[PDB]
């Protein structure tokens, strides 16, 4: 019965007794990985006694195309407040503000799963603004502009601040969340407003137009 | 009864019975049983308003009478091409799909055709919500009317990321409906906005 795989990896969704209802453990995990591209997922933790309730977040990497590894967030059934959930573990980057989302829906008291769903979307949603603008540095690798060559040197965890060569000179960045707007940039050392304004448009659009 | 392999989740349930004793014999020694049938109805709670389906090799995401079929190609393991069609939904959701489809980038695509279809039914409750509690009409979902002011509904991208925030428009004046979205909230805000002006 071990068709089903941690990580949500393409072939699972493609080729060729009820079981949910469906048609064959096969047929149930085309579906299942289906459904879960969708980036967001809850799935059970089983046990005899009890049942907690997990959140999958799992980002798709335009390199290699695959997703990385699920994230998992986890939740406990309460006590003490007796029918509703609790957080319980939680492997998410220290960026996420994990705690100030679950605050900010469901006030601690009412936990629905309409509401869990709502808590989820803001914590992927979070985690997509930090990746998708990490990978555009990474996706440019290789590519020319104005016919000299993009490397990149180097990124920080979260990418707000940048190293990259663009064909024999060293553009620096800082940015800021969730502007994704450059406030500083460094040219070959000495301060510049050109690239300034964004950081997707204008690092492509503008650095044709000066500099 | 089966014991699952899963081995990230078995190794975060061990983690932090591990992390909090850093604090000064927590071990597990036991996995957890899988049942398709929990399972099931955890993914059904998650796409909860909306069936996703397969006849392959494109697999269907549909709420009711909307279907987006995502038709996707895989040479192991990597995908390779992917390709969309929609119904009515083509000029709304454009320019995010223009990325997803432009990068073949699958989940953008998904994630956004979900979260489009909930700010849909957002504003449609937001502005039956607005209609039954003022002096106010509707033309479709987009726009209301009173006299002779006319109020638009509908959501922008900030194209990397599939989730859509809204735009709340009208013929002029825009800076004053804007404010008072913003201060008295979406809803209060553009009843105040059909008293003053
Ligand atoms: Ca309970």
């Amino acid at each position: 019965k071990q068709f089903l795989s941690e990580n949500i990896n393409f072939s699972n969704l493609m080729r060729k007794n009820e079981v949910a209802g469906f048609k064959s453990i096969t047929d149930f995990v085309q579906w299942e990985n289906s459904v879960r591209l969708i980036g967001v997922s809850l799935f059970p933790v089983n046990y005899d006694n009890i049942e907690f309730m997990g959140i999958r977040l799992e980002l798709f990497d335009e390199l290699s195309l695959k997703y990385d590894p699920p994230f998992y967030v986890i939740l406990k059934p309460s006590v003490k407040r007796l029918g509703i959930w609790e957080l319980f573990k939680h492997n998410l980057p220290k960026y996420i503000n994990i705690h100030q989302h679950w605050q900010l829906i469901t006030k601690d008291t009412d936990t629905s799963d309409s509401n869990i769903m709502k808590f989820a979307n803001l914590c992927y949603k979070d985690l997509l603004k930090v990746h998708s603008r990490v990978q555009f540095f990474r996706k440019l690798e290789g590519n020319y502009v104005n016919d000299k060559q993009y490397s990149l040197l180097h990124i920080d965890n979260m990418g707000l601040n940048v190293s990259f060569r663009l064909g024999a000179d060293i553009i620096k960045i800082k940015v800021d969340d969730g502007d994704d707007e450059i406030i500083d940039c460094t040219f070959n050392g000495e301060k510049n407003i050109s690239l300034l304004g964004s950081i997707y448009g204008i690092t492509n659009r503008f650095q044709s137009i000066i500099m | 009864s089966v014991q699952l392999d899963d081995k990230l989740l078995l190794k975060l349930l061990r983690r932090n019975d591990n992390a909090v004793s850093d604090s000064s014999n927590p071990l597990p020694r036991v996995l957890p049983s899988l049942n398709i049938e929990q399972r099931k109805k955890y993914l059904d709670i998650t796409l909860n308003d909306v069936t996703v389906t397969c006849e392959k090799d494109m697999i269907l995401l549909r709420k009711g009478s909307f279907t987006a079929s995502f038709r996707i190609a895989v040479e192991n393991e990597s995908i390779r091409s992917m390709a969309i069609d929609l119904n009515a939904f083509e000029v709304e959701l454009q320019p995010i799909i223009q990325y997803a489809e432009d990068t073949q980038n699958v989940n953008v695509a998904m994630m956004a055709v979900v979260q489009f279809l909930r700010i849909k039914e957002l504003h449609e409750q937001m502005i039956s919500k607005i209609v039954e509690a003022s002096k106010f009409i509707r033309a479709s979902n987009n726009t209301i009317t009173l006299n002779d002011l006319e109020v638009s509904f509908h959501c922008y991208w900030n194209l990397p990321s599939p989730y859509p925030e809204t735009l709340i428009l009208t013929n002029k004046v825009q800076k004053i409906l804007d404010f008072l979205i913003y201060q008295y909230g979406i809803q209060l805000g553009v009843i105040k906005y059909g008293s003053t002006i």
